[PDB]
């Protein structure tokens, strides 16, 4: 499981409320105006 | 993964801070 | 049609947000004799050397915010686990 840590973690991610969250809304506008 | 974890250090004084 | 425009359509200022916003994370909220201290510096420092890692392995703009995103959550559970008992 230590070893495939990227993988096993790579599947909560797809089902973490928060990360979901956050990713969506804060990607939404990544802030970038000289 | 490349090290996406602080030292307790860190962590430490952050918590001991409550605003 | 595509060589190495890669890094040419990121700009610094993106990232730049991008790192202030990593210290935000841990610190939302630091005061005046925080911000001059040298925990603060050394805050950012973790922020900037962690920008670097990012930068070079990304790799791709969707990894790049991907990378971060995971690395934040890491550390907002850790903070929390702590508060649990810093009430």
């Amino acid at each position: 499981d230590s070893v495939t840590d990227s993988q096993k973690r790579r599947e909560i991610l797809s089902r973490r409320p928060s990360y979901r969250k956050i990713l969506n809304d804060l990607s939404s506008d990544a802030p970038g105006v000289p | 993964d490349a090290g996406n974890i602080l030292p307790s250090d860190i962590m430490d004084f952050v918590l001991k801070n409550t605003p | 049609g595509v060589r190495k425009g890669w890094h040419e359509h990121v700009t610094q200022d993106l990232r730049s947000h991008l790192v202030h916003k990593l210290v935000q994370a841990i610190f939302p909220t630091p005061d005046p004799a925080a911000l001059k201290d040298r925990r603060m510096e050394n805050l950012v420092a973790y922020a900037k050397k962690v920008e670097g890692d990012m930068y070079e392995s990304a790799n791709s703009r969707d990894e790049y915010y991907h990378l971060l995103a995971e690395k934040i959550y890491k550390i907002q559970k850790e903070l929390e686990e702590k508060r649990r008992s810093r009430l």
